[PDB]
Order: structure tokens, then C-alpha cells, then sequence
């Protein structure tokens, strides 16, 4: 006698949001904002390396943290806390530029720049710098006067890059302790570091003076770094505190570079990383961490936004 | 929803509809049945499984660091960076926000039309053999065996073999 | 809007409903009265409070100075900011003009859709008694007192008592 | 014999945009994008600091204008424009990146650092900073050599934070007007002042010569600063040209800066502040300042931006 | 679409219909005829173009360069430069995609809701001199020449007329 | 007998996306994001200046690439690949930030300093700066030893902006190649070059050593530059290797600054610019340069996006 239209329902829908009204039940619904973690990096398809003790920047000058890695090769680079990119006390002018750059990198390749040095002492080595009792980096060379507070002799060196991309070139400056130790090592009166090139043109002066004790040492050492282009030719002249380099490094292919606290996993697939592990997902949003890398879901501050995937739920 | 089907003239959803979204229920002689409308359910779903296909996705734009989590960079450049972020961070939790509230509102109105538009269609197969009993059901002024229900329910049921009949249960 | 009541068939609005949003006007023996529908008018209000309630929205989310007003910072990473800060104010400027227009486009035709809504409830009641005239009215094929009217207005309107007199009429 | 289905209209209707239409009037309208104002700035709840005279920077240098607020405590920091942190004429290197840091500090707690001179005079003073009479800043101490021309003995000094968070510490570099006042002061010879820690390294040499008369003077005072991490100390080693600090300091918890040119008002409650005063809205969208500070709406370019509260209004 | 007319009772649409969007086909004595509604094309064809005026946007906010493609700036400073740039182009990428999947679904759904609308006024003429076909046409149980059809087109259409008559072909 | 209702339809319509399907068939679509080129600058209804040879810097030091443009006027200002701030090798310390500065400056108007030196050689020149032989930058002068090795006599100059608008100066210090050439043209001893005013405080030294040999030459000149306030007062203190200025440089008005490599034309207008031509269109959205200048649609990654002008499209 009658025949009725109908829709299906059920006794617990579930809560979504609408333009019009807040918690309005619906069938069913579904998670748009990734809270899911993986503890680890998934590096599964990439090569990878754990640079470990050794600092990024390290990998360039060679202290003992990163003899591992002088010429490495990686997809993907990552970082550790307890890195460090210096035995003997000093920073890097400019660091985290060329952090940047060698994130990316997919490695360095080096090539020596052949100096050779003259009436002068060249195996300089510290107690910090430890393969065998005291060394130095293994990429630089300590340039010392011949004897205690002989005269250094105002030396000029030359490099000339002839490959077709350009030449990440990388040198020290030594501030010594006091003016005491500073003459001991290259000799009295004033001493300048000049560097120059095409696009490169600055100088340098050492700054001796007491400071805290640092890994043993008072003084400290100022890297610099500049980008020597094709056929272009830097030009170091000096004559004392002076850490003249032995290689240019050059730049693989492609990376890119992360910063975490959890192990490597070359079984699981990934793209999206953080500092504590991989964000597989196919969501379009994630809550976990605002600073992600890689291919990642848009960062959002919402801990959950459900998208309806079911009609409105009226009960019976 | 916008089209007073859902939370309208039927005044609730069925339960026991497990068969699919949409359906029949018919009370005859033989007793009472309820049999879901595969189209319609079928409609539906594609639907929001096309909401599915487009909101699921990827960006083949890759990011990398700019700021540094062991050795903090410069304290200006680092709070440039910082609010550059928060002030993005703030766009896409927006856009969130807005994308799944207006997808939501889309998603009822849009199951809440293809119910109604069933119910419309039955009443054009029927055309003057039944009449509306306001709560989404009509009221068949002839008789209607399972075989007759059946062929309400796919489609075929011809009204010039009743009209007569049902005209005249006036 | 999308329902082709408002601005539609009903061809224009009561100036004189002061009660409510929605409402019925009768014209029968004792004369014509107007009176508001309280449901209808209470369901539209209800979902413009809540278009109201969320986008009347507090960002706990602060942010601080990176310029200064009083001793302009360097040159550079001051164009920089102010590229930033353009490109974001050009952000929020499109999301606030779509948001409003999608917003009232949605709110008009909501209204319209509502409307439409309870001319199909009042027709679902009438059954065989009336018929359409067109303009959003129907045409009782009865007599209707006040009671009547009220009996239709208050939902309790039965339409067996009326049918076969309003039939007869045909 | 008929009953009819309607709904309300007005007269004077509303006009708001659509997705479809420009300027359809609708029944009831409500704004979305704020413009009101208020003049002063909403500081109740909160406890306020106006610097006014006293410049941000001075907090920390303690020129007289900001003797006042030489260990403030806020909630909120105020900077007026009539503001100095100079009274010596000089800048700060790192300026803003300072002046970033203490907007938030929530006030500075200072400790003494225990410098102790032998040999030399301390008690420099200058016109410039005027409490009664010459003077100089409240917390750095002038070196000079104990009488004119009188050679500055090779110095070195040394302070190690020991509390539980990092220890902001400035020092300055006095640049004379002439190589005359320069030796006058400090003796003859040249002068250096090279400052040593953990993080911090670098180096610093006055350069004496003729400037405008800021200030009635022609010598300027270059300020610096770092941040000394817990359990590291820093290292002053100097022979002239060294303006010392006696005081380090130390950021009590947290604030928020802003600058701007009303009063204050302890009985309106604020949370959007810019330069005109507070901006206290429910609305979403503000067309105030772009620059707006604290909790606010989102900056829009338009002025007005209408939502529609009501239908679509078809007049009789 | 959400209205069920295009691609739904309407089992298709007309290559024949050149002169505008929405049309009549009538077929009676004299023949068959089919003329294009100039009302609701109007209709549909102002809101489209609505969309385009409104879309169709040009900024009066100039921006300038940051960057330099001759002589490559600073590497941290390009690096946050070039993070901020490629941030915001994705906001713009998603804000596009989004308003055009918005603004087509709008359309397609707007011009179902014209289609329906006209229906139901046509519907609302004949009242019960016609009845539903079930795809989009109504039987007129009289006989239509084809100045009765133009009178139906035009809608000056009057059902008394033939009402008698009508009824009586029940 | 019967009446009905319908709707037009193609054979051919075209494909456009939605919320909730991919591809669905629509009469008529637009397109939405735009593509097309304009190969040319259209620069009709502006002023613009093509600086070819001439590099932006090179305008405020005047390089004979550049005597062309020591006192331009535009609306837009056109940098090209070919164009160089130098004759005689050196950089611009702050090159990016004093650029972006002259973009926009509508031109520049130059005032002569008016200094006078007297007991000095005035009149250096180089090969490199050729005009008629050997010459120099047309607004600086290159203050030399009145003969070799002769005493640099220690100087000092001044020079009051006394305009409404604030004076950019710029001068230079000249690097030698080496510590041979740099007494030869300035006398022995150490080498000083200061500068200050209210804003400014800083100092420069000179650094002679051996370089590449760019345009022939050793040495380098470094210039740098300085915002010079209403009333304020530059100082130049020096005693050789200074490449002092003739005259300041004032902003006229306004201008926007691109970067192309496409013919000027005078015929089309245009208001969106960038390195491959000019872009007009009506379209919210292009894809063809995300650096953009100027009034541009919206850069969007996706190559077409088609808004739908016509209604589903069920075909006969
Ligand atoms: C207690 C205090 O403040 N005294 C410091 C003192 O720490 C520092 O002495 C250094 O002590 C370390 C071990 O703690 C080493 O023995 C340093 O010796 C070496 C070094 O290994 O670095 C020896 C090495 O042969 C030297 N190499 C060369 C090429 O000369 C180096 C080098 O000369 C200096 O390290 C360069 O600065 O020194 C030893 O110096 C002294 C340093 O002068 O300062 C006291 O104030
Ligand atoms: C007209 C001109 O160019 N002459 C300047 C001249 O301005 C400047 O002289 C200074 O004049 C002011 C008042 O205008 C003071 O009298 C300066 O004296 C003091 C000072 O108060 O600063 C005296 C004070 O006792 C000194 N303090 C110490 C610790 O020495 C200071 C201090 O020596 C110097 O200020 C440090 O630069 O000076 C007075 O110098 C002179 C400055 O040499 O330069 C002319 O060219
Ligand atoms: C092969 C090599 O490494 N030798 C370099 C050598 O290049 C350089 O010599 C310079 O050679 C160029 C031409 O190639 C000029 O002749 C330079 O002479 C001038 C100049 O024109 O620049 C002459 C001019 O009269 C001088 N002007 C003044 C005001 O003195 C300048 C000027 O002194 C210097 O350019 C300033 O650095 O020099 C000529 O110098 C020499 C430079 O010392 O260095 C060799 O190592
Ligand atoms: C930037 O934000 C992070 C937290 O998101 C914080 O740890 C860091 O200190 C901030 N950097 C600066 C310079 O404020
Ligand atoms: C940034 O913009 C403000 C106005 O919004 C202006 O006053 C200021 O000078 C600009 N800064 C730079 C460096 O252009
Ligand atoms: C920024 O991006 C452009 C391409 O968009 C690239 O050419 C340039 O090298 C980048 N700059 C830096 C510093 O990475």
C-alpha cells in the first residue's frame, strides 16, 4: 500500500565541522591531519650518511671527527648533535652559509692546490688534534717559522681552478695565546693575511690575546672560505698566522642535508624529515614538527580537522 | 543540509540499512521489505571519493633548512625566519581550517540532494496511481505485490496498468 | 540564490513581517491575517550565529616587532621584510574578500533554500485539498476559518476531514 | 480560500558582494574589517614600563636618561621616539638584533662583574652625561691612563657566569677625535681590544680622527655586545681605548615591546597593540597599521569587507 | 550537479539549441517546434559573466626585486629569500586550484538550479491541465496549437481556459 | 500534445576540474592562468633609461661606461647582463642594498663637495679608465703622493648636505698590489682612512698584497657608501690610499629597477616586467616567471587552470 525513501544511519557518528555549525554528527569521517611518527630516518632508496662525531663544516678541513669523510658521497646527509667541525678551538666566519651549501652538495670531491714552502717549518700539530699523540687537519697545513721566533718569510701562493664548476676554497687564521707565543711561532712585528681573486677581495689580521681554556688551548682559529670560479686563481700573501690549506673541495651533485637525533632505517621508504624521524603520510596537513624537510604535508596548528566522508546522522 | 531531505520530511535514517547509503521500504500484502538503490549509494561515494582523490595530495616542492636546531643562527636573521614562518604557519592552518569546513558543508548538502532527487524520480515513475504522505513514503492507491515493488525499485514499473484502478480509489 | 524562492516565485518579500524571517498570509471569510513561522525563522537565525561564531576567531598565535619605526634597520634585509610582509597582506587581503563572498553567497541562498523548504511542508500537509498558484500560495478548495488556517500554521491541519469536499470542487 | 508562503523584507537594505553579483542588497549586514581605534595603549593586567627619555639599549649602558630603569621589570616595553641610549655620542653594533632580544627579556637583573684596576685611573667623565656635572654611563667604567700620556699597562680581566641562564655582556670601544686626545689618554703606541670566550671570538682597534660635533663631542663609543653561556667566561685583554663594564646582565622572564607615541591607560584591556594605541576587536580582518604587534586580526588592504546576516532582500 | 536537471531527469541536452541556453520543444498538431527562453539564459549567462568581472582582478601592490639574476646575492640571505618565495608560491598554486575546482562546481550546480527553476514555473502554469513525463516534459491533456504553445513560452499562458477540458481527459 | 523543457549541448566541449570529479565535460571554459609572452620592455608612458654598458653602481662613481648616465632621469630603470660598475678592478661594499636603493630613485642629481688639496698629486689615472688614454672614475679622485714616495701629508675634509633630502656619499680605498707600489703612491708608514658624521661610524686601512690580474691590474678599490642626513656632516680622515669623491649623489623621484635582456619598445604599455619581456594580461594567475615585477598576476606552479564559463555538457 506504501513504498517509503530512505537513508541509512547509525547510533555513533562522528563529529565534523561546517561553515554553518560546530560538532554536527556525521556516518563517517576521516583524519586529514597527520600526527603519525616513524622513529627513524627512512633512508630506503638513498644513500646515505651519518657524518656522526663529525661536524658538517669538518668534513672540509679534516679534523679527526670527519677523517671518515673527507671525500664523501651522499643523497642524504645528516647531521648529529654531537658533531663538531673543529678540533683546535675556532669557528667558522660566515657558518651556517656554508652549512647551507653543503647540505646539498651530494658530496665533496678534493683536489690538491700544490704549495710548496720554503725556509720554512710546515708540520705545525696541536694536542687537540689527536691520531697518533698531537696532529693537526688533515686538509691544512700549519705554517711555522723555521725556528722559534725566526723571521717568517713573506711568502705568496697561487691556485688556479680549471675544472667547470667552481672550487669551495677554505683558509685559517691563527690568534695565538699572547704576543709571547705569537713571535715564537712566526717571529716579531705585525703580521696580514691577504686573499684576493675576481669575486673575492678582503684581508685579515691576527688578533693575539689571552681567552678561555677551550679543549686546552688559549687561542683559537678563524676559518674562512670563499667560492673560486672557473679559470679564476686565488692569491695568498702572508707571512705568519697563517693555516694554508692543502685541497680545494668541489661539489658533487645534489642532497639534501637534515638534522636528527634517531637511527637510519635503508628498509622503509621516505621523503618528509624532521629531528625525530620520518613523516609518511598521504594526509595534506601534519602537526608534528613546523621546521619539516623534504616533500612534506603543509604544517598546520590544528591537532585534528576531520573531513566528512559520510551523510549528516539522524538516529533512530 | 540545504535540501531538506537528511533531518527534513524523513524524519530520521535507517539503521538497518546496511545494504547502502539510499533505499526502499514498501509495506504491502506480503508483508514489508527494505532493499538499498545501488545507484544512488554509487553516486554518492564516487563523489566523495573524488573529494578523496584531490585532497590526498602531493607536492613534488621540496624544502630545505634555513634555520640550524645544534648552532642557532644570527639572532636577526633567525627572528626574520621565525615570523616568516609563524606568518605561513598561521596561512595554512586557515586554509585548513576553511578547505574541510566548506568540503563538510559540501559533503551533507550534496548526499542530502541525491536522496531528494530519488524521491523525485519514484514520484514521476508513479505519476497519479500514489500521493505524498509527508514523511517521504507514498501512498500506492492500488495494490502492489513484491513483483510490484520490485519493479518501482528497477525502474520498470508502468502506471498505465494501474492508473485506472488507483484513479479510481479517488 | 539557488532555490528560486526568494526573488522567484514568491515574487518579492512582506515588509509588514516585523514577527519573523518566514511567515503565511491567509485571505478567507473572517478576512486575511499574517503571522510568522518561529521554526523556520529560529532555523536560518541559528545558522548565521553560527557562521558568525567561527568566523568571530581569536589567533592565540603573537607576533613581535622585526622592524623599527624609530631607527630604520639596514637597508636590505629591510626589503626583504617589507617584500615579506606585502606578500602576506596581498594573502590575507584575497582570503578575506573570497571568504565573505563564498560566506554570503552561501547565506543568501541558505534563506532561499529554507523558504522553499516549508512551501513543500505546507504542500506535503494540503494533499489533495489545494493547488498551487504560482506566486507561493495555495489555493484551498474548502473553506478555511481561522482555525483552519491556524490548524495549517501549527502543523496539526488534517487533511482526511477536508478531502472530499475539496475533491468535489474540482 | 488561499494561504500564502513569504518572508520578510526591508526598505533600506544593505549592499554585500557574492561570488555572483556585485552590490545585491540583502536584509542585514555586519562589518568584518576593523578600523576603530583607540588612543592610548590598554596596559591593564599587564605590568608596563614607559621608557620615554631612556632609550632600550641605554637599559644596559645606564646613560642618565635611563638611571630610572637600570633593572626594570615588564610585562610590557614600551620605546618612545624622544628615546637615547646614548648619552656619550656612539651607536651599537647589533643594534636591533639587541634591541630584539630585550623587548622580550621581561626586564633585566644586573650583577656585578668584580673588575679590580691597579695602576691606572678609572673614573672617567665627560660633559655629555650630566648628573651632577660630568659624568658617564652607569655601568661601564672609563679606563685611562693615570696621567696624561702615561703609557696604559698591557691589561686582562676575566668574569664567569655561574647562573642557570646566559649572561648578556657589553663592552666599548672609545674612538678619539684627534691622534693627539687618542695618546693623550691612553699613551702613544697603538691599542687593541680583543675579547675571548666559548662562542664568542673576534677582535677590536680604535681609530682616532675628526667627526661632527655630536653631542659636544668628536669621538664616538662603539658598543658591543655578546652572550656569555653558563659556566664560560669571558676575556677583556687591552692596553687603551677600552670602555669597561662593571655589571653584566641577565633577562628576568618575558615581555613584549612595542613603539608607539600614546599614552597609557592601566584601565582598558588591550592585546593588539601599534604606534596609535590598541586595537580591541572581535572582528577578523583589521585595516589599521600592517605593523600591528600582539594578539590581532589579520591585516587586509580593503577598508570594508560586508557579511551578509540576512536573506536577499526583494522590496514590495 | 546538485539539482538534478543537467544529467539527471533530462537524460541529455540539445545540439540543436543554438539560439540560447535554455529552450522549449513542443510537438502537436502543426508539428514540432523548439525556441530558446531568452529570460533564464540571461539569467545564467549574467552570473557567469559576475564570476568573470570579480575574477578577472588586477593588484595596485607593486613589487620590486630582492633578488639579483646578474650577480647572485648573499648566500643565506638569497637561501631565506628564495624559502620565503617558494612558501608563497604554494599558498598562490593551492589558492588557484582551489578557487577554480570552487568556482566550476558553483557553475556547473548554478546553471542546474536555472534549468529546474524554469521547470518548475512551467509546471506552475498548466497546473492541472498537464502532467510529468518523467524526462523533463509535460503531456498536456488538451490540444496545444502552436499559439498555445507560444502562450505557455511567453507566459501569458492561461489554464482556466482549458481546465474543463483537461481535467476531463482524466 | 506535449512540451518540454531543456538545455544546450555540444559535441566537443572541454574538460575542467571540480570539488568532486576530474575532467567533467563543460560547454564553454577559460583560462584561468596565464603564459603569454611579450618578447619586449613596453615602455610606453614611461621614461626609461637602457644602461647598457653601464652598470648601476657605476652611475654615483662614474666608470667611462657610464658618462653616459652620471646624472640620469627615469621612470624605469633597465639594468643589462653586459653592464659593470668598474673600470678599474674592485667591489661595492653593501652592492645588493645600494642598488636596490637606486631602482627606485626616480635618477640622480649630483652636487659638487667642493673640496681643494693642496700640497698632493690629484690627477691618477689607469688604463684601465680609458677616455683619451688613461683616466679615472669621473666623480672620484684619485689623491696621490705629489711624487713617489713623497709623505701623504695627513688630511681631513668636510662636506654639509644642506638639502631637504638626504646625500648618498661614496668613496674608495685603494688596495695596492703590493707594499712596493703602495709607498710609491702614498709614502711609507701605515695607512688610515676614516669616516664619520651622525649616522655613520666606522674606518678603513688599506691592504696591499698581490692579486689576479683583472683588467690588467693587481690592485683592487674598495667603495663603500653612506646615507648623509639633512644639516649632518661627512669628515673624511686620511693620509693615502684614498679615492676621495668630487660629488654626492641625490634621489629625484621615483622609479622601478628590472632586470632584462629584450629590446626596449616605446609603442606597447605594460606594468608586469620581467627578464624575457613584458606581461599583460587580464588573467588572476600566471606561470611564466615567479620573479615578477611590478603589478603582476599571481605566480602559480600549475601550467593551466580552466574556469568554466558554460554548464555541464550532456551530449546527443
Ligand atoms: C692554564 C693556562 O691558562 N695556561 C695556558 C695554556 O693552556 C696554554 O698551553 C697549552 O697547553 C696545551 C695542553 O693543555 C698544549 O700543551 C699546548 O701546546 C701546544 C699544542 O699542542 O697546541 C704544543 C704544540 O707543539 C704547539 N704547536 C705549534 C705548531 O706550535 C701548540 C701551539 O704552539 C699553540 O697551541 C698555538 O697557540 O701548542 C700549550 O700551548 C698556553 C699556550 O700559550 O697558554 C696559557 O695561558
Ligand atoms: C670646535 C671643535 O671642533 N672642537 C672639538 C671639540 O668639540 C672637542 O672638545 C670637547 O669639548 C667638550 C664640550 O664641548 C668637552 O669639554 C670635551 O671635554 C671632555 C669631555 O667632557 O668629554 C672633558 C673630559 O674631562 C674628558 N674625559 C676624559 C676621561 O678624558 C673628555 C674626553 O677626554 C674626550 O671627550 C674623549 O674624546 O673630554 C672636549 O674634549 C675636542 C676634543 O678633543 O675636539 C675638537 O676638535
Ligand atoms: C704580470 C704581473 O703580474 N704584473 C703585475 C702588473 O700587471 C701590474 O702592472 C700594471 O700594468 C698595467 C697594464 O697591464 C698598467 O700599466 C699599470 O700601470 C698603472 C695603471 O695604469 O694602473 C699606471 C698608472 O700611471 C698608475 N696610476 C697611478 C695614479 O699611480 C697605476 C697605479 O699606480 C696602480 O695601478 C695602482 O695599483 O698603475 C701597472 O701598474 C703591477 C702593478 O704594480 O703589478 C704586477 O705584479
Ligand atoms: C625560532 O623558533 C624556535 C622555535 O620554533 C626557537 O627555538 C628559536 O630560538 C627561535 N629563534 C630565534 C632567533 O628566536
Ligand atoms: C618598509 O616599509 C615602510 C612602510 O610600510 C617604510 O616606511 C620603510 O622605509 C620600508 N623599509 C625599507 C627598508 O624600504
Ligand atoms: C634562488 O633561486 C634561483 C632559482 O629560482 C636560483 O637561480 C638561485 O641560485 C637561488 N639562490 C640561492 C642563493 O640559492
Amino acid at each position: 500500500d506504501k513504498i517509503c525513501l530512505g537513508h541509512h544511519a547509525v547510533s555513533n557518528g562522528t563529529k565534523v565541522n561546517t561553515l554553518t555549525e560546530r560538532g554536527v554528527e556525521v556516518v563517517n569521517a576521516t583524519e586529514t591531519v597527520e600526527r603519525t611518527n616513524i622513529p627513524r630516518i627512512c633512508s630506503k632508496g638513498k644513500r646515505t650518511v651519518d657524518l656522526g662525531q663529525c661536524g658538517l663544516l669538518g668534513t672540509i678541513t679534516g679534523p679527526p671527527q670527519c677523517d671518515q669523510f673527507l671525500e664523501f658521497s651522499a643523497d642524504l646527509i645528516i647531521e648529529r648533535r654531537e658533531g663538531s667541525d673543529v678540533c683546535y678551538p675556532g669557528k667558522f666566519v660566515n657558518e651556517e652559509a656554508l652549512r647551507q651549501i653543503l647540505r646539498e652538495s651530494g658530496g665533496i670531491d678534493k683536489e690538491a692546490m700544490g704549495f710548496t714552502y720554503s725556509g720554512i717549518r710546515t708540520n705545525g700539530a696541536t694536542s687537540s688534534c689527536r691520531r697518533s699523540g698531537s696532529s693537526f687537519y688533515a686538509e691544512m697545513k700549519w705554517l711555522l717559522s723555521n725556528t722559534d721566533n725566526a723571521a717568517f718569510p713573506q711568502m705568496t701562493k697561487s691556485y688556479k681552478n680549471t675544472r667547470k664548476n667552481p672550487a669551495l676554497i677554505v683558509w685559517g687564521i691563527h690568534h695565538s695565546g699572547s704576543t709571547a707565543e705569537q713571535t715564537k711561532l712566526y717571529g716579531s712585528g705585525n703580521k696580514l693575511v691577504t686573499v684576493g681573486s675576481s669575486n673575492y677581495q678582503q684581508s685579515f689580521v691576527p688578533s693575539p690575546g689571552a681567552r678561555t681554556q677551550v679543549n686546552g688551548q688559549s687561542g683559537r682559529i678563524d676559518f674562512h672560505w670563499l667560492m673560486l670560479n672557473p679559470n679564476d686563481t686565488v692569491t695568498f700573501s702572508f707571512n705568519g698566522a697563517f693555516i694554508a690549506p692543502d685541497r680545494a673541495s668541489f661539489l658533487r651533485g645534489k642532497s639534501m642535508g637534515i638534522q636528527s637525533g634517531v637511527q637510519v632505517d635503508a628498509d622503509c621508504e621516505g621523503d618528509c624529515y624532521y629531528s625525530g624521524g620520518t613523516i609518511i603520510s598521504n594526509l595534506p596537513f601534519q602537526n608534528i614538527d613546523s621546521r619539516a624537510v623534504g616533500k612534506c604535508p603543509r604544517y598546520v596548528k590544528q591537532r585534528s580537522l576531520l573531513l566528512a566522508t559520510g551523510m549528516k546522522n539522524v538516529p533512530e | 543540509g540545504l535540501f531538506g531531505a537528511i533531518a527534513g520530511f524523513i524524519e530520521n535514517g535507517w539503521e538497518g540499512l546496511i545494504d547502502g547509503w539510499y533505499g526502499f521500504r514498501h509495506q504491502n500484502a506480503q508483508g514489508e521489505g527494505t532493499a538499498a538503490d545501488y545507484k544512488s549509494t554509487q553516486s554518492a561515494i564516487d563523489q566523495i571519493t573524488g573529494k578523496l582523490n584531490r585532497l590526498i595530495e602531493k607536492t613534488n616542492q621540496q624544502f630545505e633548512l634555513i634555520d640550524n636546531e645544534f648552532t642557532e643562527v644570527e639572532k636577526q636573521i633567525g627572528n626574520v625566519i621565525n615570523w616568516t614562518r609563524d606568518s605561513i604557519t598561521e596561512v595554512w592552518s586557515y586554509n585548513a581550517e576553511l578547505l574541510v569546513a566548506m568540503e563538510n558543508q559540501h559533503t551533507i548538502d550534496l548526499a542530502d540532494s541525491e536522496m531528494d532527487k530519488l524521491y523525485e524520480r519514484v514520484k514521476r515513475q508513479l505519476r497519479e496511481n500514489a500521493e505524498e504522505d509527508g514523511t517521504g513514503c507514498f501512498e500506492i492507491f492500488h495494490k502492489c505485490d513484491d513483483d510490484c515493488m520490485a519493479s518501482i525499485r528497477n525502474n520498470t514499473y508502468d502506471h498505465s496498468k494501474y492508473r485506472e484502478e488507483a484513479m479510481q480509489n479517488r
